[PDB]
């Protein structure tokens, strides 16, 4: 659980260009104010290499 | 001396700052917490050298570079004739270029820059990679003296 990676995020990339934001993402209209289930999610989801 | 960049100016972002102590740079690139008015003291504010008040914390650190400050102008001369920095701030695919160039000043008025041909030399160059979408500039206000 020491290798992660990103999933959702607003917009993509430009070159050579690094991120470490941890904010939670919203699909839907209604804000989640860091704490939700639905239409929101956490961006960061970590590898398990077995 | 100082241009802090960043996209927001908390520590939730990274950002940049350029400190010109008396002859160092000190180029950090790292999470910073910015007081609302951040500001430097000129005279060394005596010190020791305890001036530097922009941030209150760095999560984390990236980039370092230190070197010879980007200020090369003399005041000790003499007086009489001000200085005519110039730079130019560039951000492309990961990259931050700087361009500078220094003249002498004759006229003393400052409503309008002087009508002449410059050409701004680069500097250096910068690999760090982050995004910027705002400017803010600092100041060395040691005492009212
Ligand atoms: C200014 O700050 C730099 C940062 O490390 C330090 O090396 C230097 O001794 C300080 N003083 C002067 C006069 O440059
Ligand atoms: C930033 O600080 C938090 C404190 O909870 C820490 O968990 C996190 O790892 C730090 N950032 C990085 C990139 O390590």
């Amino acid at each position: 659980y020491n290798y992660l990676y990103r999933l959702f995020r607003k917009s993509n990339l430009k070159p050579f260009e690094r991120d470490i934001s941890t904010e939670i993402y919203q699909a839907g209209n209604k804000p989640c104010n860091g704490v939700a289930g639905f239409n929101c999610y956490f961006p960061l989801r970590s590898y398990s290499f077995r | 001396r100082g241009w802090i960049f960043g996209t927001t100016l908390d520590s939730k972002t990274q950002s940049l700052l350029i400190v010109n102590n008396a002859t160092n740079v000190v180029i950090k690139v790292c999470e910073f917490q910015f007081c609302n008015d951040p500001f430097l003291d000129h005279k060394n504010n005596k010190s020791m050298e305890s001036e530097f008040r922009v941030y209150s914390s760095a999560n984390n650190c990236t980039f370092e570079y230190v070197s010879q400050p980007f200020l090369m102008d003399l005041e000790g001369k003499q007086g009489n004739f001000k200085n005519l920095r110039e730079f130019v701030f560039k951000n492309i695919d990961g990259y931050f270029k700087i361009y500078s160039k220094h003249t002498p000043i004759i006229v003393r008025e400052p409503e309008d820059l002087p009508q002449g041909f410059s050409a701004l030399e680069p500097l250096v160059d910068l690999p760090i990679g982050i995004n910027i979408t705002r400017f803010q500039t600092l100041l060395a206000l040691h005492r009212s003296y």
